[PDB]
């Protein structure tokens, strides 16, 4: 059939005239197949033969179906595409299972031709003209235009969601405790009824969607739960993600070990601790993909453990709407986050990972904080609500980083759970300068045009030093000079700097780098007691500033 | 009888997607828009329409407010609603005493859109988890928050204003987005007498907090008056004014600096000379007075600066180049985003009513803890444009207090 529903007006972008692209000839069996089909489609209203009036032409061919014995008409709407209007996005986001109520019966119903069931704007159907060429191109064609949604043209995918959604509205208008998911072409429906009125009520839909023009399967063609959708395994009181078999190889390419990694990405949607970081490591650089990679020991390890967590079924649960969300963050390793969110613990809603530096340096108070904001957003949109949060770190080490810290920051209700490791604060600069200690002067310096530098110290002690660098640069000069304090001092030691760069660096009191350096100006901290750091304004002309810019 | 509306040359509509709100907005907007919507000032749409802008709630009071952001639309009307017709910013209204803020944007919904500007106003109302698909709405009327709706009532509004004006000689209204600005020199009482005087001229077409501008002075860069001075108050107190030594004129350090002499402890402790304690007054003065040199450019967009000073206190700069501070200022007075969410609107507040403009923030935040939390803590009925920054911990103390 063809939708009774109104078409959606149409029109070509503002300066753009219709498309006038040449019918190519083809071959004999080529325009017998589309004589034929076009025979068919004519005689359905799908499409109508037009006079030769009309000045638009778009190319059209026939292809051999799959391994069949029939044809498939193909259009090329490039040009009218090109010449089209855009459309509202058809629908940019997907439902996550996590998110879904329990149901008692769920069916999935099949829109038959959906496209060619939905009217096109009538204004506009004489731009969707194409020609069937005669033979050797040697006649004129039988000429068409769509009535009906092509296949394949820009604005189909979404006027035919519009329909249906409009189609739809009486139905779910009328029936409020029954749940309808638009996608493509299929229609999930959901109830709390038993089999016998679920089955009573697709039927009034069936009828509705009938009335409209949209043909569906009958009572014996609705596929049967679990269902398979967008990597999922639906049921309907449970769901995971659909089977996931890791290969047996004693060699990985490349690109096995992509797809390992996405599959385990994946996975880790409902399986808790997966882990890609040793994994990950091996894709790096920049192979050819059909190039082997032998696994690191770390890596065929990591594959262990993953392989172990995934050797046995699990499922997560659905939301229930009158209860809270429970968000648990663990660390892992290395930068790496996991965490959980249940109602009812410990059945999982849903699971996932975090792993992300937002800069060269953070701690893992900022990492912790930040997969809170990740996980923030996630709930928000699965769920329209955050969740309440249990963290592995002390109320007073977050009091402590967040009051001093100069960023804002902000995460909604939680409280302390005790699942080591425990986030903490691993040095805290002094605030204020030491008394009895040595006070080092230390400045760092290089050459731009040499790559040559200088790094080194003065103190009020009178100990002096000088260390030369090569292809260095004025930011990691200012950083040994630094590292060179911390090395030759006591427990306890002040230092003063010209440097904004390494100041911002370690007033971060970052506890991880991408640098080696601050790495070892790290591992440094740690031993000391007491450091306080200040800065200077160089070439000022200062009192200490002056002297060990003499030096380097 | 519509005015005729039309975007800048060339450019498109916004097609800004919608963040993901709460359930509870969600409902609330919902029930405000079917209201809307038998009203006749919004209609559903079609997917011919590819527009879109972000809409969101707040309570500012327990009452639902719908909120639209429309700043990439007003970014792509711009010329329109500057440069063709447009409302003057008078420069008596940062003087008054009194000025009253008060909201008018219902004014907007009497008055029809041009039809083929419609469709740029798309608005979407997503749903939870992506389950159905978002309500999508197009506005009939001028839409509170677009910078086309004053510029086009504008015409009606003087009409409206026109006896309270001629009635009141001295008082100033000013009009910018959805709110007027009433300002006099009135004692008070009397200037909430006339303002409740101004709500009834505004009840006969279909209206229904206090500033004291007088009364803003400028933080200055605080240089500390100490009893005892070590090396590193001293050093501390030589970047300040080095800083400093680039916005102000007539700056001088070199008598300081002389006291940082050689290497010393930095707990040392050192006697203040004649000639440095005279430097210490001298740039205290000029510390006092506003930049000699830097104005306000028209053409130019305001930029605002905060640092988060801690124990919930807050500083800020407003300039047109980096230094060249036209304001500064601080805030006080929990939540960290909830504090920056109230800051930015007083200092919006502030400099719609210095310059009629306003500033581009910089926020010492994480886009992604912002974006989450501002709009639990916004109630105005605009919003600035925005970026995110890592403030230089230096620029952090030489603005403390
Ligand atoms: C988004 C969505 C995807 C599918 C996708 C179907 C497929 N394939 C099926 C339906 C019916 C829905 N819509 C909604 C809305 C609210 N709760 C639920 N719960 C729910 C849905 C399916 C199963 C099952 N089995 C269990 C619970 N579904």
């Amino acid at each position: 059939p063809i939708s009774p529903i109104e078409t959606v007006p149409v029109k070509l972008k503002p300066g753009m005239d219709g498309p006038k692209v040449k019918q190519w000839p083809l071959t004999e069996e080529k325009i017998k197949a589309l004589v034929e089909i076009c025979t068919e489609m004519e005689k359905e209203g799908k499409i109508s033969k037009i006079g030769p009036e009309n000045p638009y032409n778009t190319p059209v061919f026939a292809i051999k179906k799959k391994d069949s014995t029939k044809w498939r008409k193909l259009v090329d709407f490039r040009e009218l595409n090109k010449r089209t209007q855009d459309f509202w996005e058809v629908q940019l986001g997907i439902p996550h299972p996590a998110g879904l109520k329990k149901k008692k019966s769920v069916t999935v119903l099949d829109v038959g031709d959906a496209y060619f069931s939905v009217p096109l704007d009538e204004d506009f159907r004489k731009y969707t003209a194409f020609t069937i060429p005669s033979i050797n191109n040697e006649t004129p064609g039988i000429r068409y235009q769509y009535n009906v949604l092509p296949q394949g043209w820009k604005g189909s995918p979404a006027i035919f969601q519009s329909s249906m959604t409009k189609i739809l509205e009486p139905f779910r208008k009328q029936n409020p405790d029954i749940v309808i998911y638009q996608y493509m072409d299929d229609l999930y429906v959901g109830s709390d009824l038993e089999i016998g009125q679920h089955r009573t009520k697709i039927e009034e839909l069936r009828q509705h969607l009938l009335r409209w023009g949209l043909t569906t399967p009958d009572k014996k063609h609705q596929k049967e739960p679990p269902f398979l959708w967008m990597g999922y395994e639906l049921h309907p009181d449970k769901w995971t993600v659909q089977p996931i078999v890791l290969p047996e190889k004693d060699s990985w390419t490349v690109n096995d070990i992509q797809k390992l990694v996405g599959k385990l990405n994946w996975a880790s949607q409902i399986y808790p601790g997966i882990k890609v970081r040793q994994l990950c490591k091996l894709l790096r650089g920049t192979k050819a993909l059909t190039e082997v990679i032998p696994l690191t020991e770390e890596a065929e390890l990591e594959l262990a453990e993953n392989r172990e967590i995934l050797k046995e079924p699990v499922h997560g649960v659905y939301y229930d709407p009158s209860k809270d969300l429970i968000a648990e963050i663990q660390k892992q390793g290395q930068g790496q986050w996991t965490y959980q969110i249940y109602q009812e613990p410990f059945k999982n809603l849903k699971t996932g990972k975090y792993a992300r530096m937002r800069g060269a340096h953070t701690n893992d108070v900022k990492q912790l904080t930040e997969a809170v904001q990740k996980i923030t957003t996630e709930s928000i949109v699965i769920w329209g609500k955050t969740p309440k949060f249990k963290l592995p770190i002390q109320k007073e080490t977050w009091e402590t980083w967040w009051t001093e810290y100069w960023q804002a920051t902000w995460i909604p209700e939680w409280e302390f759970v005790n699942t080591p490791p425990l986030v903490k604060l691993w040095y805290q600069l002094e605030k204020e300068p030491i008394v009895g200690a040595e006070t080092f002067y230390v400045d760092g310096a290089a050459n731009r045009e040499t790559k040559l530098g200088k790094a080194g110290y003065v103190t009020n002690r009178g100990r002096q030093k000088v260390v030369t660098l090569t292809d260095t640069t004025n930011q990691k000069t200012e950083l040994q000079a630094i590292y060179l304090a911390l090395q030759d001092s006591g427990l306890e030691v002040n230092i003063v700097t010209d440097s904004q760069y390494a100041l911002g660096i370690i007033q971060a009191q970052p506890d991880q780098s991408e640098s080696e350096l601050v790495n070892q100006i790290i591992e440094q901290l740690i031993k000391k007691e007491k450091v306080y750091l200040a800065w200077v304004p160089a070439h000022k002309g200062i009192g200490g500033n002056e002297q060990v810019d003499k030096l380097v | 009888e519509t005015v005729p509306v039309k975007l800048k040359p060339g450019m498109d509509g916004p097609k800004v997607k919608q963040w993901p709100l709460t359930e509870e907005k969600i409902k609330a907007l919902v029930e405000i828009c079917t209201e809307m919507e038998k009203e006749g000032k919004i209609s559903k749409i079609g997917p011919e329409n590819p527009y879109n802008t972000p809409v969101f709630a707040i309570k500012k009071s327990t009452k639902w407010r719908k909120l639209v952001d429309f700043r990439e639309l007003n970014k792509r009307t711009q010329d329109f609603w500057e440069v063709q017709l447009g409302i003057p910013h008078p420069a008596g209204l940062k003087k008054k005493k009194s000025v009253t803020v008060l909201d008018v944007g219902d004014a907007y919904f009497s008055v029809p859109l041009d039809e083929d500007f419609r469709k740029y106003t798309a608005f979407t109302i997503p749903s939870i988890n992506n389950e159905t698909p978002g309500i999508r709405y197009q506005y009939n009327v001028l839409p509170q928050g677009w910078k086309g709706s004053p510029a086009i009532f504008q015409s009606s509004m003087t009409k409206i204003l026109e006896p309270f004006r001629k009635q009141n000689p001295d008082i100033v209204i000013y009009q910018y987005m959805d709110d007027l600005y009433v300002g006099s020199d009135l004692e008070i009482g009397q200037h909430r007498t006339k303002i409740e005087e101004l709500r009834q001229h505004l009840l006969r077409w279909g209206l229904t907090y206090e500033l004291h501008p007088d009364k803003w002075t400028v933080q200055p860069i605080v240089l500390p008056e100490k009893d005892s001075w070590t090396v590193n108050d001293i050093q501390k107190l030589v970047g300040k004014l080095n800083w400093a030594s680039q916005i102000y004129p007539g700056i001088k350090v070199r008598q300081l600096c002389k006291l940082l002499r050689g290497t010393k402890a930095l707990t040392e402790v050192i006697p203040l000379t004649e000639e440095a304690e005279l430097e210490l007054a001298e740039n205290r003065e000029i510390l006092k007075e506003p930049v000699h040199g830097v104005y306000y450019d028209p053409s130019k967009d305001l930029i605002a600066e905060i640092q988060k000073q801690g124990q919930g206190q807050w500083t800020y700069q407003i300039y047109q180049e980096p230094f060249k501070n036209l304001k500064t200022g601080k805030y006080a007075r929990t939540n960290d985003v909830k504090q920056l969410t109230e800051a930015v609107q007083k200092i919006t507040t502030e400099s719609i009513v210095i310059w009629g403009k306003t500033p581009k923030f910089k926020l010492p935040i994480q886009k992604e803890t912002w974006e989450t939390w501002w709009t639990e803590y916004w109630q105005a009925t605009w919003i600035p444009e925005w970026e995110f920054v890592n403030t230089p911990p230096l620029v952090k103390l030489w603005y403390q207090l």
